[PDB]
C-alpha cells in the first residue's frame, strides 16, 4: 500500500530536508501533489562525511515526462538517492532477491578488508 | 552616550573582534614574508604570525598557491561564524545582512553554471561559503528567471530585491544575469543602508553610513565604465544599476547614468573631491583598496561601535588577497612586482 | 601589467603634418577603448580623439578637425597622426587606454602614457 | 510613543490642576510648605540612607560588567590582561565602600525622638540634611562608577595590544575615580552640623 | 650549601657553552636530561626560515603530522592506544641516558 496512489519517483532523503522537498514540490506541481514519506528508525552514516543522520523514504506519483525529469533533478539537487523500483509486487520481490544476494555477498568483501585494516 | 549600554550584549564580541584586529599582518611582516624562497618557506614563516599552525595538516608536496587561498579563507569563515553564533537581536540581525551580499554573488555564479551546462558538484566547490543557504543547489533546475523565483528565490531573504528583475526577456543568457546580478545589489545596499539608519546606534550608525556609501560609489564607478562593453546599455537600465546611497548621488550619479563615453565619466567625477584624482592617474583598482583600508583603519579608532565587525571583515579579506598575491609571485618565481600589496596596518 | 608609452612628437614647423605612436602590451584590442589627451602649458588636459571598441572614433573635430585616427589591432600598437599643425597645438599628448577586464563589473583596467611633448 | 505620551499627558494634567486651584482663588492649597513641615523627618532621612547605598551599588555594578565583559572578551586571545588590568576593576568596586562608609556614619544619627519635639527646627534640619546628603553621595557614585567602568573597558582593550599603552591610559581612570571621593567629601560636609533626632 | 631560595630569588649565573659540533647532538640531550638550564636566543634577529637547523625540524615536523594522522585513524576505528611507558628514561630525574 506504500505504492497505492513508470508513474512515480521514489528514493531516500534526510529528515532535515524532506520538509523542503515537500514544500517545493507543492509549487512545481501547483498543488497536484501526491507526496508520501516513511521514517527509517536508525541513523545512517554518510561516510563521505564520517557522520550519521536520520533518513526517510519517499515517493511521488506523476505521469508527465518533463514533470518526472524536473522532479528527479529537484530531488537530486537536494541530497537524495533515487531507485528504479518495479511496479508489480512480484517485480519488487524479484529485485529484492537480487539485492539480497548482492548485499549479503558484499559483506564478505567488507569483512576481509576491515579485518586486514584493523589488524 | 550609547557606549553606556552597548556592552550589555556586545561587550564580549567587541573584545574578541579587536582580538582579531590585533592579529592582522603588519607592514613589516609582509616584508618578512616577501623574502621567502618557496611556499614551503612561506608556510613556515606564517607559523610565526597569528595564523599559527593552520596548514600543519598539509604535506610539503601538496602546497600550492591555490590551496593556501582556500585554507586562509577557511580560517576567516570559521571565525566569522563563531562571532555570529555568539550574537543575538539586532547584532545577529546585522551580521546576517553581511552574508546577503555573498549569497547574491553565489546565486549569480550558480545560474550561469546552468547556462554553460557545468555540473552542480563542481560549481558548489567555487561558491563562497558564507553565502550558503539550504536551497542553493536547486538553482540548477531551470533556465527562466520566473521559474527560479517561483520555485526557490521566493523563500530566501533575497525575495524583496527582485522588484525589477522580471522585466527580462523570456530567455536567459549570461549578459542578462550580470544585469540581474547588479539589480539585486542595488536593492540590497539600499535596504542595508536603510536598516543601518533605523536600528544601529550612533556612532556606529554614521560610521556604517560612510562605509556603505563608499561601496555604493565603488560599484557606481565600476558600472559606469564597464557598461560601455555593450554596443549600448540604455541609460534607464544604467539608472537601475547605480545605487542611491553613495556620495555620488544624485548630482554625479545622474551624469554617470547618462554618460556614453569615458570622457563623460571622467568629467562627471572631476567635481567630487574624494574621487577627484582616481581616474586621472595611477592604477584604479589599487586606489579603491587603498581608500577602503584607510576607511577601515579610521573606523577602528571608534569605540563601543558595532561597525568594527565590518572593518575587521574587510581588512582580513584584503589580508587574504595580499597573501595570495605574494604566494603567486613565489610559486611562479617572478618577483618584480611582489611588493604591490596594500598594508595600512 | 599593461605598459603604455608613446613616441614621436618633438618640435616641428607650422603647417606640416605630425605623427604619434603609442605602444601597448600584455593585452589585445578585444575590449579596448583608447584615446589621446592634450595638455597645453595651460594646466587643463583634454581629449582630442578616440578609438572605440566597436571601431567608432570620437573627435574634438570642432577644434581638431584635421587630427586623425588609425586602427592597428593587426599589429597591436598605435599610429595616430595630424595634418597642418599650428602653434596653438603645442602640448603634451598622452595616450590613454581603458580595458574592459571582464564581465564581473570589478574595477576595470585603466592605463595612461607618460606624455609626448610637441613644439611649434 | 506610549511612555513619552504619558509624560506629556501628566504634565498637561498638572498644569490644568494648578490653574483650576489658582483661578478659583484657592491657589494657596498647593502648599509645598505644609508638605515639608508635616512629613515625618524620619522619611526624608531614611530614604536618604537607603538610596545612598542603593544608587552607590548600582554605580559599582554598572561599572563592573562594562569592564568585566571587555576583559573577558579581549582576554580570550591575550589572557595576560586578566590580572594586570584588574586594578581598573578595583576602582569600580571601591565606590560601593564609599557608599557603605556614609551609611555607617549616618546610622549613628537615627534615634527615637520625643513627641513634642518631633517637628522642632533641629529635627527638621537633620531630616532634610540626611536626605540630600545621601542623594548626593549615591548619585555622585552612580555617575563615577559608570565613567570609571567605561575607562576600564577601553584600557583592557588597549592592554591587549601593548602594555606601553596600558601604563599611560590608566592615568585617565585616576581623574575619574577622584570624583567618587569628592562626592563622599561633600557628603560628610552636608551631615557635618546635623544633630541626631531628639 | 645549596641555597634555600624562598625568601629571595635564587642567584643565577650566565654560562656560555663551547660545544664541539660533532657531539652537539649528543651533549644537547644531556642538557635536556639535567633540566637545569634556560637558554638565551643569540640569533633573535634571524628570520624563522633561515635558522641553520630548519631542515631537521621540517623532517621531524612532517613525521609528527603522520603520527597525528595515525592517532586519528585509531580514533576512527576506536582501537584504544597502548599504555606506553612513561618512565622509559627516568623522566627528568637529572640522570644521563
Amino acid at each position: 500500500e506504500f505504492f497505492l496512489k513508470v508513474n512515480y519517483v521514489t528514493g531516500v532523503i534526510a529528515r532535515d530536508k524532506v520538509a523542503t522537498l515537500e514544500q517545493i514540490l507543492w509549487r512545481v506541481l501547483r498543488g497536484n501533489l501526491f507526496f508520501k514519506t516513511v521514517e527509517i528508525e536508525q541513523p545512517v552514516y554518510d561516510v563521505k562525511t564520517r557522520e550519521y543522520k536520520h533518513k526517510n523514504a519517499f515517493i511521488v506519483f506523476s505521469h508527465g515526462d518533463l514533470i518526472i525529469k524536473r522532479i528527479r533533478k529537484i530531488a537530486e539537487s537536494l541530497d537524495a538517492n533515487l531507485y528504479d523500483v518495479d511496479s508489480s509486487n512480484e517485480g519488487r520481490s524479484q529485485q529484492l532477491a537480487k539485492v539480497n544476494k548482492n548485499l549479503s555477498d558484499l559483506y564478505t568483501v567488507l569483512k576481509t578488508t576491515s579485518t586486514t585494516l584493523e589488524s | 552616550m550609547e557606549g553606556v549600554y552597548f556592552n550589555i550584549d556586545n561587550g564580549f564580541i567587541e573584545g574578541v573582534v579587536r582580538g582579531y584586529r590585533n592579529g592582522l599582518l603588519s607592514n613589516n611582516q609582509y616584508i618578512n614574508l616577501t623574502q621567502c624562497d618557496t611556499l614551503e618557506d612561506l608556510k613556515l614563516q606564517l607559523s610565526s604570525t597569528d595564523y599559527g599552525n593552520f596548514l600543519s595538516s598539509v604535506s610539503s608536496e601538496s602546497l600550492t598557491t591555490s590551496l593556501i587561498q582556500e585554507y586562509a579563507s577557511s580560517k576567516l569563515y570559521h571565525e566569522f561564524n563563531y562571532i555570529r553564533d555568539q550574537s543575538s537581536g539586532s547584532t545577529r540581525k546585522f551580521m546576517d545582512y553581511i552574508t546577503y551580499g555573498y549569497m547574491i554573488d553565489n546565486v549569480a555564479l550558480m545560474i550561469t553554471g546552468t547556462i554553460h551546462d557545468r555540473d552542480k558538484g563542481e560549481i558548489l566547490q567555487r561558491c563562497h561559503p558564507l553565502g550558503w543557504f539550504d536551497t542553493l543547489p536547486t538553482l540548477s533546475v531551470a533556465t527562466d528567471l520566473e521559474s527560479l523565483y517561483e520555485t526557490v528565490l521566493v523563500d530566501t531573504p533575497l525575495a524583496p530585491y527582485f522588484k525589477n528583475c522580471f522585466d527580462t526577456a523570456e530567455e536567459l543568457d549570461d549578459m542578462n544575469i550580470e544585469i540581474i546580478r547588479n539589480k539585486l545589489y542595488k536593492a540590497y545596499l539600499e535596504d542595508f543602508y536603510n536598516f543601518v539608519t533605523e536600528e544601529i546606534p550612533e556612532p556606529a550608525k554614521e560610521c556604517m553610513q560612510t562605509l556603505l556609501g563608499f561601496e555604493a560609489d565603488r560599484r557606481s564607478i565600476n558600472i559606469a565604465l564597464n557598461s560601455l562593453q555593450s554596443s549600448d546599455i540604455d541609460p534607464d537600465l544604467k539608472s537601475d544599476l547605480l545605487p542611491n546611497i553613495g556620495k555620488l548621488y544624485p548630482l554625479a550619479t545622474f551624469h554617470l547614468a547618462q554618460a556614453q563615453d569615458f570622457e563623460g565619466v571622467r568629467a562627471a567625477l572631476a567635481n567630487v573631491y574624494e574621487y577627484r584624482g582616481f581616474l586621472e592617474t595611477g592604477n584604479l583598482e589599487d586606489h579603491f583598496y587603498q581608500l577602503e583600508m584607510e576607511l577601515c583603519r579610521d573606523a577602528f579608532t571608534q569605540q563601543f561601535a558595532i561597525s568594527t565587525v565590518w572593518a575587521w571583515m574587510k581588512s582580513k579579506e584584503q589580508e587574504v588577497r595580499n597573501i595570495t598575491w605574494i604566494a603567486e609571485c613565489i610559486a611562479q618565481n617572478q618577483r618584480e612586482r611582489i611588493n604591490n600589496y596594500i598594508s595600512v596596518y | 601589467q599593461v605598459q603604455l608609452q608613446e613616441s614621436g612628437g618633438g618640435l616641428v614647423q607650422a603647417g606640416g603634418s605630425l605623427r604619434l605612436s603609442c605602444a601597448v602590451s600584455g593585452s589585445i584590442f578585444s575590449g579596448n577603448a583608447m584615446d589621446w589627451y592634450r595638455q597645453a602649458p595651460g594646466k587643463q588636459r583634454e581629449l582630442v580623439a578616440s578609438l572605440t571598441s566597436t571601431g567608432s572614433t570620437n573627435y574634438a573635430d570642432s577644434v581638431k578637425g584635421r587630427f586623425t585616427i588609425t586602427r592597428d589591432n593587426a599589429k597591436n600598437t598605435v599610429y595616430l597622426q595630424m595634418n597642418s599643425l599650428k602653434p596653438e597645438d603645442t602640448a603634451v599628448y598622452y595616450c590613454h587606454a581603458l580595458i574592459y577586464r571582464s564581465r564581473l563589473d570589478l574595477a576595470p583596467g585603466n592605463y595612461w602614457g607618460q606624455g609626448t611633448q610637441v613644439t611649434v | 510613543s506610549f511612555s513619552h505620551f504619558l509624560y506629556y499627558l501628566v504634565l498637561i494634567v498638572v498644569i490644568v490642576y494648578g490653574l483650576y486651584k489658582l483661578f478659583t482663588g484657592h491657589g494657596s492649597d498647593i502648599n509645598f510648605g505644609k508638605f515639608l513641615l508635616r512629613t515625618s523627618p524620619y522619611m526624608w532621612a531614611n530614604l536618604g540612607i537607603a538610596l545612598c547605598v542603593g544608587l552607590s551599588v548600582v554605580g559599582a555594578a554598572w561599572g563592573i560588567f562594562i569592564t568585566g565583559s571587555s576583559m573577558i572578551g579581549a582576554g580570550v586571545r591575550a589572557p595576560r590582561i586578566t590580572t594586570k588590568n584588574l586594578i581598573s576593576i578595583i576602582f569600580c568596586e571601591v565606590v560601593a565602600i564609599y557608599g557603605l562608609i556614609i551609611a555607617i556614619v549616618f546610622s549613628s544619627k537615627l534615634t527615637v525622638a520625643t513627641a513634642e519635639n518631633m517637628y522642632s527646627k533641629s529635627n527638621l534640619y537633620t531630616g532634610y540634611s540626611l536626605f540630600w546628603a545621601g542623594i548626593t553621595v549615591g548619585a555622585s557614585n552612580l555617575i563615577c562608577g559608570i565613567a570609571v567602568g567605561i575607562t576600564g573597558a577601553t584600557a583592557a582593550i588597549s592592554d591587549a595590544a601593548d602594555s606601553a599603552l596600558f601604563v599611560k591610559i590608566l592615568v585617565i581612570e585616576i581623574f575619574g575615580s577622584i570624583l567618587g571621593l569628592l562626592g563622599l567629601i561633600v557628603g560628610l560636609l552636608m551631615a557635618g552640623k546635623a544633630s541626631e533626632f531628639q | 650549601e645549596k641555597e634555600e631560595a624562598i625568601f629571595r630569588s635564587a642567584e643565577m649565573a650566565l654560562v656560555q657553552f663551547y660545544i664541539p659540533q660533532e657531539i652537539s647532538r649528543d651533549s644537547a640531550y644531556t642538557l635536556g636530561q639535567l633540566g637545569l638550564v634556560q637558554f638565551r636566543d643569540l640569533n633573535s634577529k634571524v628570520r624563522a626560515f633561515q635558522r641553520t637547523f630548519v631542515n631537521e625540524i621540517r623532517r621531524l615536523d612532517n613525521v609528527e603530522r603522520q603520527y597525528r594522522y595515525f592517532y586519528s585513524l585509531l580514533k576512527k576505528h576506536d582501537i584504544k592506544l597502548y599504555e606506553g611507558d612513561t618512565d622509559k628514561y627516568l623522566d627528568g630525574s637529572g640522570e644521563l641516558y
